[PDB]
RNA sequence: UCACAAGGCUAAAACCUUAUGAAACUCCGAAGGGGCACGCGUUUAGUCCGGGAGUGAGGCU
RNA sequence: UCCCAAAAUGUAACGGAGGCGCCCAAAGGUCACCUCAAGACGGUUGGAAAUCGUCUGUAGAGCGCAAAGGUAGAAGGUGGCUUGACUGCGAGACUGACACGUCGAGCAGGGAGGAAACUCGGGCUUAGUGAACCGGUGGUACCGUGUGGAAGGGCCAUCG
RNA sequence: CACCCCCGUGCCCAUAGCACUGUGGAACCACCCCACCCCAUGCCGAACUGGGUCGUGAAACACAGCAGCGCCAAUGAUACUCGGACCGCAGGGUCCCGGAAAAGUCGGUCAGCGCGGGGGUU
């Protein structure tokens, strides 16, 4: 919402950083990505409710349950079953719930100072899916069961890894030198 | 075919036009469960409708 | 030797040797001249001949390789009832077709250590010395 | 991606059909709807958007539906086949549709 | 696809140069064969309807 | 089903390998939509393999089962509606010594899906089969031994 | 087509493809923006869909350059081979006559031929 804004006022920080011929041509930000991939050894239906609940209270969207690929190695493995849980945000609900993980989120962890500047996709966007679910704005102790953590997947429209880190330094973001 | 048959039977599909006339063909007993509903043409008038006669 | 797994049973015909009549990995090479089968062990007897011969150490090129499966009936048994199963292994050297490449050696102790291999052999040999730069 | 289109492309079946197929291309905010005799490397009438439109930007469907379908009376054009594109026939198409499927 | 010769390279596999086997491998692929039209050019067979059969152990190159 | 099988079909062996005697009420009809395996970089349980993302990616996957051919403009994965897994037929071919077997345009009744052109008389295809005889069952009112009935047969269907 | 260019759509189904690269913007195309409804998400206007701008032509597309890759590919000779004849106990091999590959070398190539429409040539 606002950060929408702050992004439009990243535009020209980033044009003026940059020196882009164009203003299109500047890194931008698609979808943001929610998986929850417990399963194999946790094949509770009970359970992939509880992960459809919380995932649904925080990021205030419906979560799809991504199956198992078939592929059946020794242990424990099979075909048509769920194995994880995707929440794919992007436009707005992406940035509400984005705003609420800078603003709510990271702080609020445990122990915090930064996550992994070394690069990602070396192609030019950047992933990163932080662990524990007991840091958060809406996931309370005092309204689950047991205790889990999540996968996280942004991408940046960026052409390297400087563009893309710049755009998400400047975005609001903790690099932990 | 050959009697012991559990998986898929010969099921007989009669009228409800009260004809005479019925249909053959074969339900695995493990999906159908409890009858059969089908809605075929019926020579002694014009399409009619029958179910899973024993 | 043997190959390591595969279908099992196999066959027989003939026409000159496709590849390949040129020296590679060595300065001194062995020919074939006769179409023969070639067991193992006459490929091992070669090899153990030349390998003392050399001593330490020479380098040993055995470019042929059995992987055609060969089979013989029981003793004593009427044709038929099946397939003799599996008595040997042989490779289809073809004539010209290049059997060995030993370097690291002098002239001298190539044509012996050769000559020593052909008489341990079923079928009539030549040693060559490169130039056959059909590629590389 | 062009599977859509190639798909419904080939699900005419160009020739042995005998109609004449009959374009789109509601992408842009302007369109094409051409009518073509398939065998023949030939395109037939057709009535475009973009010589002056009116104003209406997708409210204009039926316009060009009944425009097309108008050059249509005049060549001489009875029969028809709809090649659609990447358009699942709903609103817009729909309305070029409908418009031709009267205005004929 | 399966099999395989020397080396590189790497944590072994993949991959790189060199090198090769295949009835049940095929990027390719002849000679030849088979169908159809003519007869542009020679020659004699053919097909159908009905009567009578015999043969159904083959042999070598 | 593949090889033998000699680039048309065919072709034997107590020659070389492997499957079938089913399955599916959705795995069919139609309509609409989706694109695979695998590797590389980065990712809470993980960390060989799980689930997410980016890049490559013509098939290196999938097709209920054997293998061969086939297939990415779908036969492959998903959803809506559905009973064409339909009666009465069959121009014309493939194929067999015969009996069989296979493909099938098109006409009628009458329906399904589609906005419609249209498609559908089962399943990507090729195995999942049993001739007659005597009998069971639902319809049919053809014959019924002086006549009218009924036993019994006949017909279509169908089970063993 | 008058000349260009763009949009659609074809014959062609890689000597027509890919990469690296340059050009392109109100005139077609694209991203874009908005979405309570038509319509739609196994979740999300990402996609289908709907109302429309400016902005950008960067991405994508169109066009040009290019022979690094890919694809196409000679002649020469050979393999094999119909058919004539032969040698070898045999594995196998030869001669004459015609046909004649594959792989490779020479190279060739950043395609060609249409239809319709739009928009430009002080
Ligand atoms: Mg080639
Ligand atoms: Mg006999
Ligand atoms: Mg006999
Ligand atoms: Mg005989
Ligand atoms: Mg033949
Ligand atoms: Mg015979
Ligand atoms: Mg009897
Ligand atoms: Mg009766
Ligand atoms: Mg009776
Ligand atoms: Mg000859
Ligand atoms: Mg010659
Ligand atoms: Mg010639
Ligand atoms: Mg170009």
């Amino acid at each position: 919402q606002l950060k929408t804004k702050y992004n439009d006022q990243v535009r020209p920080a980033l044009m003026q950083q940059f020196g882009y011929s164009s203003v299109m041509a500047v890194p931008r930000i698609e979808k943001i990505v929610v998986n929850e991939g417990l399963g194999s050894s946790k094949e509770d239906s009970k359970a992939i409710d509880k992960a459809a609940k919380e995932l649904a209270l925080i990021t205030l969207q419906k979560p799809i349950i991504t199956k198992a690929k078939k592929s059946i190695s020794n242990f424990k493995l099979r075909q048509g079953m769920p194995v994880g849980i995707k929440v794919t945000l992007r436009g707005e609900r992406m940035y509400v719930f984005l705003e609420k993980l800078i603003n709510i989120g990271l702080p609020r962890i445990r122990d915090f100072r930064g996550i992994n500047p070394n690069a990602f996709d070396g192609r030019g966007n950047y992933n990163l899916g932080i662990k524990e679910q007991l840091i958060f704005p809406e996931i309370t102790y005092d309204m689950v069961d047991k205790t889990r953590g999540m996968d996280i997947t942004i991408v940046t429209t960026a052409k390297t890894d400087e563009e893309a880190r710049a755009l998400l330094q400047s975005m609001g973001l903790p690099f932990r030198k | 075919a050959a009697a012991g048959a559990a998986p898929r039977i010969i099921v007989k599909m009669e009228s409800s036009a009260g004809t005479g006339f019925y249909y053959t063909t074969t339900k695995n007993r493990r999906n159908t469960q409890a009858k059969l509903e089908l809605k075929k043409y019926d020579p002694v008038a014009a399409h009619v409708v029958f179910a899973a006669a024993a | 030797k043997r190959t390591k797994f595969r279908k099992q049973f196999r066959g027989r015909m003939t026409g000159d040797a496709k590849g390949g009549d040129y020296v590679a990995f060595g300065d001194y090479g062995l020919i074939a001249m006769e179409p023969a089968w070639i067991k193992s062990n006459q490929i091992e007897a070669c090899r153990i001949v030349m390998s003392r011969h050399f001593r330490r150490g020479g380098k040993i090129y055995i470019r042929i390789f059995p992987d055609k499966p060969v089979t013989k009936k029981p003793a004593e048994t009427r044709m038929g009832k099946g397939k003799g199963a599996v008595e040997y292994w042989v490779s289809v050297v073809k004539p010209g077709r290049v059997m060995f490449e030993v370097a690291g050696v002098t002239e001298e102790q190539a044509k012996e250590a050769f000559r020593l291999a052909g008489h341990k052999l079923p079928i009539q040999t030549k040693m060559v010395k490169r130039e056959v730069y059909d590629e590389a | 991606r062009r599977k859509l289109r190639t798909r419904r492309k080939v699900r005419t079946t160009t020739a042995a059909s005998g109609k004449l197929r009959l374009s789109v291309y509601r992408s842009s905010k302007h369109i094409y709807a051409q009518i073509i005799d398939d065998s023949r490397g030939q395109t037939l009438a057709a009535a475009s958007s973009a010589a002056l439109k009116s104003g209406n930007k997708t409210d204009t469907a039926a316009a060009v539906g009944k425009a097309l379908a108008a050059a249509a009376a005049e060549k001489g054009i009875k029969q028809v086949v709809f090649d659609r594109g990447s358009y699942k026939y709903h609103g817009r198409v729909k309305a070029l549709a409908d418009a031709a499927r009267e205005g004929g």
